RNA sequence: GCCACAGAG
């Protein structure tokens, strides 16, 4: 019964954080071209790397 | 040609244009086309 | 060192260590004259579908070759297709064609020939590659059958198809060359089918020759494996009634209590199969070690009736032989 | 992926593959697209490929990795009284690489008795086949189970059991290969060190030669679970009745 | 997960399941009863008609294709009878008469110019209902029926072709008259299936598993007396799902069948361990059922003790031959313009919202525009650039 | 009439001075890969015998020889092949001789 | 028309042996407990209510 | 006290010491006492009276 | 009564335009089967059935630098699986 | 539905051992454990080739559509 | 120089779909999550969710 | 075609 639940927030999640971007100034923005951060949490860098 | 099988009194009997689908010796109605005389090849595995 | 030490929880020194580079001796080089003068052949039993027999002083490699040899790539004639003529039994007609195919047939492999596959239908099948067995069982009700029989033996004619109803039909030079060797099931009372009356069968199953990679009804033997000589050390004399007990802990006939001394000694290392069962007690621990000879192996060569076990073994031999002569004809391409 | 063509009629993947899909081979069906543009396949194989994505992006951890039966054949060939002669030691060598790299053998750990290489060399030369292979890595971690040493004062690598791997050159100096080195989810494994350090192209053959590896060897060196390994002694049927 | 998938293993029916037509209908060829038996199986009735094979375990890690649950087969083992089993459908129709006095005929045969049936009527028979016995490829007929246009009357051919990835045997054809007497008309085909790479296998403790590789049994592991496995079965499954109880139904099994009697694994019961450890230790083999095996592949001694011993597995209805499926391109629906769904339609595979999510975390601008509009429904249209329609 | 399509040398896996070698055998399997993997590293010369199947899908067998500077591998191959032959040769006359005797 | 259960008191396999089993081409080994409505053999389940 | 006694080449012991499966409480659960069953929680509620 | 299908109806749920037809929707070229495991292969490789193969086409246009290889693709054909199955000219 | 030829395991012929052992059991009034040994069959995994069988041959064939039942 | 090199790489390149990354981070924790009972410190009257 | 349950991971 887990999954029923789960799948509605991983939907609501991505269609709430879709839209973000990494610009090419380091400013992770919206699709409107509104700041949500100014570095990517706070030092610019990638978690995977 | 003999090419049908009453599923009931299994007696092998033959139908014509104009008869009806069911036994002759009994009231059966379900018939059963009987094997085939051509060759079947079979692979032995 | 060249016995397998057995272990209460692992094996261990299973690998063969008799080449160069394993220490600074560089010994064990590969001399024949020193293979040819260290390797024996003892038969213990030589039956007509059984044989059982000791290769000792050769390596795992080579032994393990000729039981893989055996078991898939000497060829062996059982029956490949199935024309079928009113199949009216219960069984179906796959399951029918599938158990005439694994009847093991009494035919010499050597007096066929291979069947080219390329070949159309109308000309792949002639009198020197094919055997071709005809199958006719009709059942029909006993008309004086005893009123309190219920054995279908009885009640019916033919109620049983079994595989000695499996006719040889000869065609062209197969009437001379199979006249003093008629083919027949090398197990006759092979259980093919069940009638009851009404049911007929009648078909004619062609039989080629192939290996036993391809289908496991071509290969020539029911069973062919070896096994290393069990090896038993007592290192400590076991006395009085410990001894009985130490008895148990193996086959009837593998040790026995001395009747002057009291003390256990092994009789027969051949019948012990390895349960490792006197490991189990604390009371024999530093007392007795179990071992299996790394390069003396017993092969037991049980024939599906075909042809005779060392005519299976030869062969064997023969083709791994053949295999490393054509490696060293071919020209190697760049 | 890169596509193979094989006769079976069932889409097959490596197993260290599996644990992105979270697939088991139990009846699970996958799905397969084929990008019918150039665009769409250069950008599926240089975003999407599985060299490019061996690390999870929610924490950077691997999770393409040893997964269960390399890991346990791993860690058998890399046990502490593993010894091998030059003929076992040059046929898993040959087991790892489809009897095509070239192995440069090391001198032997043990000299004088006999020639045996440790396991631990075999695995140096999975890392490092020969010298023209420019893998060097080196690395410190600590194994699932580890046992710490008897002293305060020693050292990491002096514990028991094998607790601690250390990779030097290319030469494993010590410990075992388990889910911590080889697995997946620890930023110290090898394959981790190799995509950082020389590229995923490096990591991609070290798992491969790892999962040819372990392909062959336990099968012909054998594991089996019993009831005898799961029957408690005759005393744990006294001390857990008391407790 | 056992009593889910104890309803999906192939076995035995009834006694009359040869005397019926089912529209779906899995046989085994060769059942066995278990060789561990329960109480509750006598008292059902389901040794009678038992659904698995007793196969020879041996419990090791052979190789790397045995990995997350999946099991090594032996070639030879399946060439001998192991897993054949066969799929038995049923294809229905009715003669219906219509208000107009007219109705559905079957018979018709086009001949060719020398005097043989055509490739589609290659096994179609005299009286239009294909022959019990032959074998029906892709393409063939098997009811020749045909339905009157004006529902002399002129009738067009609406027959019932086969077509599947594998031929298939009419096994039984049958007609009758239905209480509104309607001509029903029931073609019962055949197919024999062996196992192969992806066929699902259960062994009576959850445990399932598809086949990841069938070899010769040259390659297998044997112990002295040349006993060769049918089944390879990975030690990993046992730790996490704890299935002590299998390794009892293996030592129980060993005993039994070596003593020549079933044994019981009854719940709360059963026979105890003590008495088949006795059974085994009198024959000659280890107390715990773990035996000695050479490898098949060099020869030499395996380095651990097998667990060794018979397993009942039961062979699982689900089938790689029903499950594969391929489009390319296809039929498409005639609202949308999109591929259909369903593998019974040529269908395509569905790139939902979740998929579609992950291609656009890879930042696969181009990817993501080829698979949902270039591939499933691009369409060129005129638009007004004044009032925007 | 020779087979050419038997036994080949991968040229990309062999070395200048042909001292380690890779040759690919189409249609054989462990039965003559190990025991021609045991009758190589019998030869003096030889450091490096290996063999290996790649897929069980398909029917062939990668075998790599490296020797030190004395001999090519492909010697080594031939001496191992002849040499095989003639462990052939010694069990069958052993076997065959033992057979008459009983 | 009633519907009846199979190996009910109103069936024709009720208290039969084996021998009529087998006249009536019907499994001796059959539950029963079934309704056969227009060839397909229906269960009506058990239903659980407070 | 179980699993400090298992030998070496105990093949769950094995399993649980690399990570390739299980754990020791697997082990312990095999070969020792089973334990506290847990539902929501809590112990085994009161279905009856 | 059923209620029918109306405009809104055809617009909302799983099953409408947005969510079944617009943010996702079927596509071809696509296959699905049941997976084994095979250690042989590279991790960045997938093993495909020939049958799966030979329904599964990529359209690779023809330059200077594959024109003998589609040639012999055409020439194998649709039933040994080094082919093509189909050809589209450039003026048609 | 019928005993097979071969055992599955080894490929010992077993097919011609059924109507010995069921004779073995009847008349003889043999032990159903020492049937089996005196017919040759060894390896366990013989044994449990006609121990295990099911002999549904003769349930179907009560109901022969060739012959009044 | 690797210090460096290894600082200089780990910058979250631009482009980079990093709300999609962190909305399936976020929600696939989710569904690997069992529901288990807590409580706030060590006091069994809270079972805080 | 629409509903209805049945299963697979
Ligand atoms: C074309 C191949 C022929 C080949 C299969 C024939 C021709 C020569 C035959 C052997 C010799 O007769 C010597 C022995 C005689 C014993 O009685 C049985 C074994 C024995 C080894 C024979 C086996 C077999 O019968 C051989 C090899
Ligand atoms: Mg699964
Ligand atoms: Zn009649
Ligand atoms: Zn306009
Ligand atoms: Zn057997």
């Amino acid at each position: 019964v887990k999954t029923a639940e789960t799948g509605y927030m991983s939907r609501r999640l991505m269609k709430s954080l879709e839209d973000l971007s990494c610009q090419y100034d380091n400013t992770v923005r919206t699709s409107a071209n509104g700041i949500v951060q100014f570095t990517y949490g706070g030092d610019g860098l990638d978690p995977l790397e | 040609t003999l090419k049908y099988i009453c599923a009931e009194c299994s007696s092998k009997l033959s139908l014509s244009r104009t008869d009806a689908v069911r036994c002759k010796d009994c009231g059966h109605r379900i018939l059963l086309k009987a094997r085939t005389k051509r060759l079947v090849q079979f692979e032995a595995r | 060192s060249n016995i397998v030490g057995i272990e209460y929880n692992r094996v261990t020194n299973t690998t063969s260590t008799d080449f160069p580079g394993f220490s600074k001796d560089a010994e064990n080089e590969w001399n024949v004259e020193k293979f040819k003068k260290d390797f024996e052949v003892n038969i213990s039993s030589l039956d007509a579908r059984e044989a059982n027999f000791d290769l000792i002083n050769i390596d795992t490699s080579i032994a393990n070759a000729f039981r893989r040899i055996m078991i898939s790539e000497v060829p062996s004639v059982a029956a490949e297709y199935v024309y079928f003529f009113n199949n009216t039994s219960v069984i179906q007609d796959e399951v029918l064609a599938h158990r005439i195919g694994l009847v093991p047939l009494k035919v010499d492999p050597d007096m066929l020939t291979w069947v080219d596959s390329n070949l159309p239908d109308d000309e792949k099948f002639t009198d020197e590659n094919t055997i071709v067995l005809s199958l006719n069982v009709k059942c029909t009700r006993n008309p004086d059958a005893p009123k309190g029989s219920t054995d279908p033996k009885e009640l019916y004619n033919n109620a049983h198809v079994y595989a000695r109803d499996l006719k040889f039909e000869p065609q062209g030079r197969q009437s001379t060359t199979f006249a003093d060797c008629p083919v027949v099931p090398a197990d006759p009372d092979i259980l093919l089918a069940k009638l009851r009356p009404g049911q007929e069968i009648s078909l004619k199953a062609h039989c080629i020759l192939g290996i036993g990679g391809d289908h496991a009804k071509f290969s020539p033997v029911s069973t062919a494996s070896y096994r290393l000589l069990p090896q038993i050390n007592i290192l400590q004399p076991i006395k009085g009634e410990s001894a009985r007990r130490f008895q148990k802990c193996f086959p009837p006939g593998v040790i026995g209590i001395d009747e002057g001394s009291d003390e256990a000694y092994v009789k027969d290392a051949r019948k012990d199969t390895v349960s490792r069962e006197v490991l189990r007690y604390e009371e024999f621990a530093d007392k007795v070690k179990l071992g299996r000879v790394r390069n003396h192996f017993i092969f037991n060569v049980e024939s599906a009736g075909a042809m005779t076990p060392e005519e299976i073994f030869f062969k064997s031999v023969r083709i791994l032989k053949n295999k490393a002569e054509y490696l060293k004809n071919c020209p190697i391409t760049q | 992926h890169y596509a193979k063509i094989r006769p079976w009629r069932t889409f097959r993947l490596n197993e260290c593959v599996c644990t992105p899909y979270n697939a088991d081979f139990d009846g699970d069906e996958m799905n397969l697209h084929v990008p019918q543009t150039e665009e769409a396949r250069a950008e599926a194989i240089n975003l999407m490929g599985v060299k490019n994505n061996l690390l999870t992006p929610k924490s950077g951890e691997p999770i393409i990795a040893a997964t269960q039966d390399f890991i346990t054949g791993s860690y058998l060939i890399s046990h502490k009284d593993s010894f091998y002669d030059r003929a076992t030691l040059t046929q898993l060598l040959s087991m790892m690489s489809d009897g095509i790299e070239h192995f440069d053998i090391p001198p032997p750990a043990i000299m004088k008795p006999y020639y045996l290489w440790t396991g631990k060399q075999v695995f140096s030369l999975l890392i490092k086949p020969n010298h023209n292979s420019p893998v060097v890595i080196n690395l410190d971690a600590k194994n699932k189970v580890f046992v710490p040493p008897k002293s305060k004062s020693l050292p990491n690598e002096m514990s028991q059991n094998d607790g601690f791997v250390i990779i030097r050159g290319s030469q494993i100096l010590s410990g075992v290969m388990d889910k911590s080195v080889l697995g997946d989810g620890k930023k110290h494994s090898v394959f981790y060190t190799i995509l950082r350090d020389y590229g995923p192209q490096e990591a991609a053959n070290a798992m491969n030669r790892m999962a040819k590896l372990c392909a062959r060897f336990l099968g012909n060196r054998g594991f089996s679970i019993g009831i005898n390994d799961v029957t408690p002694a005759d005393d744990l049927k006294q001390k857990k009745e008391e407790l | 997960y056992q009593c889910a998938m104890g309803k999906q293993a192939i076995g035995a029916i009834a006694y009359n399941q040869f005397k019926r037509i089912d529209t779906l209908l899995y046989l085994m060829t060769y059942p066995q009863q278990p060789m561990v038996k329960t109480k509750t199986i006598e008292l059902i009735d389901y040794d009678k008609l038992p659904a698995g094979q007793n196969a020879t375990v041996a419990v090791m890690s052979y190789s790397g294709y045995d990995i997350e649950d999946a099991l090594v087969l032996n070639k030879s083992s399946i060439d001998r009878g192991f897993g054949r089993c066969e799929t038995r459908r049923k294809t229905t129709t009715v003669l219906k008469r219509y208000a107009n006095h007219t109705q559905d005929i079957i018979g018709g045969m086009r001949v060719d110019e020398n005097g043989d049936p055509i490739w589609q009527h290659q096994s179609l028979g005299p009286d239009g209902l294909g022959e019990v016995g032959m074998k029906v490829q892709s393409g063939q007929i098997y009811i020749n029926k045909s339905v009157p246009t004006n529902s002399q009357t002129q009738y067009r051919e609406a027959p019932v072709i086969y077509r599947g990835p594998e031929p298939s045997h009419i096994d039984q054809v049958m007609m009758s008259v239905s209480d509104n007497d309607q001509a029903l008309i029931k073609v019962l085909l055949r197919q024999n299936r062996r196992p192969e790479l992806g066929d699902k296998f259960s062994s009576r403790h959850g445990q399932k598993g598809v086949c990841g590789i069938i070899v010769k049994q040259e390659d297998m592991p044997f112990n002295d007396q040349g006993i060769v496995p049918d089944i390879i079965m990975n030690p990993h499954g046992f730790p996490s799902r704890m299935t002590v109880g299998k390794m009892i139904e293996l030592i129980s099994g060993k005993a039994g069948v070596l003593n020549g009697t079933l044994e019981y694994g009854t719940c709360f019961g059963g026979s105890k361990l003590e008495d088949m450890s006795k059974i085994l230790v009198d024959q000659g083999f280890n107390y715990s059922g773990k035996d000695m095996l050479y490898s098949g592949i060099t020869g030499e001694c395996l380095q651990a003790y097998i667990f060794f011993g018979p397993i009942y597995y039961q062979k699982l209805k689900h089938m790689v031959l029903d499950k594969m499926h391929a489009r390319a391109r296809g039929p498409r629906a005639v609202l949308t313009r999109q591929p259909t769904e369903g593998r019974s339609r040529d269908g395509g595979l569905r790139l939902g919202e979740m998929e579609r999510d992950c291609v656009i975390a890879y930042g696969a601008s181009q990817l993501l525009l080829e698979r949902l509009m270039i591939s499933s429904d691009a369409f060129e249209v005129d638009v007004c650039d004044k009032c925007g329609l | 009439e020779p087979d050419r399509e038997k036994i080949k040398l991968l040229t990309q896996a062999t070395s200048e001075d042909g001292t380690s070698a890779s040759f690919q055998i189409v249609e054989e399997d462990h039965t003559l890969g190990n025991a021609l993997r045991y009758v190589i590293m019998k030869n003096p010369d030889v450091e490096f015998c290996g063999y290996s199947i790649p897929h069980p899908s398909e029917n062939l067998l990668n075998i790599r020889i490296q020797t030190y500077g004395e001999t090519t591998a492909v010697d080594a191959l031939q001496k191992g092949l002849k040499d095989l032959m003639d462990l052939c040769d010694v069990v069958e006359s052993k076997f065959t001789e033992k057979i008459k005797s009983m | 028309r009633m519907p009846i259960m199979l190996r009910s008191n109103k069936c024709i396999l009720y208290d039969a042996d084996e021998s009529k089993m087998a006249k009536l081409n019907e499994c001796p080994l059959d539950p029963g407990g079934y309704f056969i409505v227009n060839g397909t053999e229906k269960v009506i389940l058990v239903q659980e209510q407070l | 006290v179980c699993i400090n006694e298992l030998d070496n080449w105990n093949a769950p012991l094995i399993m649980a010491t690399c990570g390739s499966k299980g754990s020791t409480l697997n082990v312990s659960q095999m070969v020792a006492v089973v334990g506290q069953q847990i539902i929501s929680g809590n112990r085994v509620p009161d279905g009856f009276q | 009564v059923k209620p029918i299908r109306g405009f809104c109806q055809r617009l909302k749920g799983k099953q409408g335009r947005f969510r079944g037809n617009l943010s996702g929707k079927r596509v071809d070229f696509s296959g699905r089967t049941v997976i084994s495991p095979d250690p042989n292969l590279s991790i960045d490789e997938v093993a495909v059935p020939d049958r799966v193969a030979k329904v599964l086409t990529y359209p690779e246009k023809v330059t200077r630098y594959n024109r003998h290889k589609l040639q012999e693709l055409i020439v194998n054909g649709p039933n040994v699986h080094p082919g093509a199955n189909y050809l589209l000219k450039r003026n048609e | 539905m019928i005993v097979p030829v071969r055992c599955f395991s080894c490929g010992k012929v077993v097919g011609d051992k059924w109507e010995s052992y069921l004779n073995l059991l009847q008349e003889d009034e043999l032990d159903e454990g020492t049937a089996l040994s005196r017919l040759g069959l060894k390896r366990y995994c013989c044994r449990r080739m006609i121990l295990t069988h099911v002999d549904l041959i003769e349930k179907f064939l009560r109901y022969n559509p060739l012959e009044k039942r | 120089e690797i210090a460096l090199f290894k600082y200089r790489k780990a910058r979250l390149e631009p482009g980079t779909a990093i709300g999609a990354i962190g909305a399936q981070s976020i929600g696939e924790p989710g569904t690997q999550m069992t529901l288990k009972t807590f409580h706030f410190a060590g006091v069994a009257s809270m079972n805080v969710t």
